[PDB]
């Protein structure tokens, strides 16, 4: 596609390393996690894969915390 | 939200299911538009194989890299033994024997989901006849947004 | 990308055989090439490299020709 | 609708931006058409001298080439810069006025590559890849929400 490489970097780490741990998946909570992500990504974007690939991870982790959601 | 998509996939899917006379037949449809990073089951025909059976069946994520969505983006149709990138679980699924499946562009010419035919007999129709079977199907939902 | 890629062939063929010779390129005038182009192909579209890149030149030049579009 | 219309606004004010503390001779918003799609490419505010090649004639509804090097280094993530190589400007003619070109990607509120930020000079002192970097990278933060 022709993706902001850096948010589809933060994205897809995110997705990766957290998303697909959650044991409820669904159409919304995939919307909100979507929304988060997409929100926080715009207000202060990555610069880089490197820094991508982590600010992705550790932020969807935050989101898991934020609003209390099952996981492993 | 404009359903009316969903109208339309189950149409198809009604036709797609007993033409090809599968054993389980799924329509499924990506999100958010033109990124992909989830898909959902918004409409199937058959009895559910035994892994997603009382389960959610959507926001599951997209593994762009998997063998049918690099091969639905060239344009031909996927099939398979055991590589179900789409069906909403990790677990594997050995109880299906076969897959065949067609993507679906939207009215924007983007890669919007597939139409997709599983059976759990390892017998199934000819995949020339499955092809134009879903062919049909495919240029109906793209037409239908 | 994630275009339908028979689409994509068939309108990149129209666009550099005949719409890059259009004399008056405008907002406008790109705007009624791409609606064409959208609805011949999706009322009919091609199943093949070959066929659209060769279908979309055609479509593309008969356009011209319809709407009297200066060329060259 | 007129969705771009608000959009041409912002463009209008970060490009002032863009060009002054650049020191550009030429600077260009370019966005494209239609949304995902990218088969044209449109100058919807400019600043500066505009280049004798694109003087008096369209400057919107020119087609995207894909395999040009400057698409395809954006979607993966870097600015672009070349002192021959104009992938957008709208003309199949070369410009060898111009000794140098610098533009970075911006993206919309869908994330998908929607246009670009450029600086255009004519003499061959530039300030320098640095300065231009962060200069465009601002901008194209801005823009970016502007949707």
């Amino acid at each position: 596609m022709n993706v902001d490489p850096h948010f589809d970097k933060f994205m897809e780490s995110g997705i990766r390393h957290v998303y697909m741990l959650f044991e409820n998946k669904s159409v919304e909570s995939s919307e909100q996690f979507y929304s988060f992500m997409r929100t926080t990504y715009k207000n202060d974007p990555c610069s880089s894969d490197f820094e991508c690939i982590e600010r992705g991870a550790e932020m969807a982790q935050s989101y898991a915390r934020i609003m209390n959601i099952k996981l492993e | 939200r404009t359903a009316r998509f969903e109208s339309v996939a189950l149409e198809q899917l009604q036709i797609v299911h007993i033409s090809s006379e599968a054993d389980f037949s799924a329509v499924y449809s990506f999100r958010p538009k033109n990124l992909n990073y989830f898909v959902d089951i918004i409409a199937y025909e058959g009895k559910l194989p035994s892994t997603i059976s009382e389960k959610s069946l959507g926001g599951y994520p997209v593994d762009k890299t998997m063998d049918e969505y690099t091969v639905h983006l060239n344009g031909r149709h996927y099939y398979s033994n055991s590589k179900f990138a789409f069906l909403p679980t990790k677990k594997p699924t050995p109880e299906i024997n076969y897959m065949y499946s067609c993507p679906y562009f939207n009215l924007d010419n983007i890669y919007a989901g597939t139409i997709t035919m599983y059976w759990y007999r390892n017998d199934h129709i000819s995949n020339d006849r499955l092809e134009s079977i879903c062919a049909q199907a495919a240029r109906i939902l793209g037409r239908a947004k």
